[PDB]
């Protein structure tokens, strides 16, 4: 259909909380090949955050039940088979996002802000794959997440001020990758602490359009820091 | 806590 | 699968909030033809409550947008067509419930407690259809909801104690039907007040299995009463 | 409103 008609149905789907419809319309917008506006970019990220977020949330519940039913064969086996059903949905969702990122979003990103946004997004959805990966393929999935974050990180440090919300949000999620995926609390804390401290050393650089997002993300960075130090 | 939606 | 394996897969699905899975397993249990336990009854009601509730909530949002986009044809027609797509999902969900009710649940209800539970359920899902029906079909749908509620009401009045949670929950939804469907605040209030007063005069009759559900429903009856009078 | 899930 028309791009603008796809976008307004995605906005309709969002307010109806029909995030499958929302992702379907933003996936169609992306496949038309043109660079997404900042508004279209946010709509695609919100839609898939919610479609994958439902599976991640259900995965953690079922995985925790699987962990707490050791000694109860029937219940553990049902939880394990259900977890595997949920894992397949989760993997299909992130392969869908990661193929949009590699075919359209990253190669057509003309600005540094957009490159950092999508490289972080690429780091995010490989991290979601790493959350549920096991065996041989986990090492490669973890490396793909780390290298996506690492490239976004280098671009962000060279092109963005420390108070930029996209740079801060990337530092937040990269910090989480180190803690939860790489099981490295020092590196996680040191990344979150440096991002917080570098932002607070140049609060003059805060825009009024961004200051509330930037100050919230700073608070979230220090929340993880204080929880990872306890 | 990873980045939440702020849109 | 096994009936009891279906039921514990429905319980897993509920904790994962995968209510499509939950309804699919409780529908399979119902279609095996045996009378549902009180626990199976609850899971089936929980499953479809959430499956239809997502559509009800999304219908109300999109319906409100359709009405507030007058003068913006493309956006109003887009909202209307999406509203109509949600309506078809909603109607198909309620026909799925009301057909399990007519083939399995109502005819096989041996005790008045389950007969009242299922006739109330029939009143609920016709009421959900009435929420979205147009004058032509609405009159008959409204009548179908009212006569199921009315029969449940008479059976509950003769066979169940005033504090029975099933009888109290029916009075709550029957009072809601009068207020929201028939737009009679008087009759809704007098039904809610009578159920509340008759229950609170016999609190000794509360069992330990029933007291928390019964007292909650009583609070909700009084909430509606206080909301509908001022 | 109506009866919630318990």
């Amino acid at each position: 259909m028309d791009k603008n008609e796809l976008v307004q149905k995605a906005k309709l789907a969002e307010q109806a909380e029909r995030y499958d419809d929302m992702a379907a319309c933003m996936k169609s917008v992306t496949e038309q090949g043109a660079e997404l506006s900042n508004e279209e970019r946010n709509l695609l990220s919100v839609a898939y955050k919610n479609v994958v977020g439902a599976r991640r949330s259900s995965w953690r519940v079922v995985s925790s039940i699987e962990q707490k039913t050791e000694g109860a064969e029937k219940k553990q086996q049902m939880a394990r088979e259900y977890r595997e059903k949920i894992e397949t949905e989760l993997r299909d969702i992130c392969n869908d996002v990661l193929s949009l990122l590699e075919k359209f979003l990253i190669p057509n990103a003309s600005q540094a802000e957009s490159k950092v946004f999508y490289l972080k997004m690429k780091g995010d959805y490989y991290r979601y794959l790493a959350e549920v990966a096991a065996g041989d393929d986990k090492k490669g999935i973890v490396d793909q997440s780390q290298q996506a974050y690492q490239e976004a990180f280098e671009i962000s440090k060279k092109e963005m001020q420390p108070t930029h919300p996209i740079r801060l949000g990337l530092a937040l999620n990269f910090s989480v990758f180190y803690y939860e995926i790489l099981n490295s609390p020092e590196k996680a804390c040191s990344l979150a602490k440096t991002a917080f401290d570098e932002a607070i050393a140049e609060l003059d650089t805060l825009s009024e359009e961004s200051y509330k997002d930037s100050t919230l993300i700073m608070q979230l960075l220090r929340d993880n820091l204080t929880l990872w130090t306890s | 806590g990873s980045l939440p939606d702020l849109t």
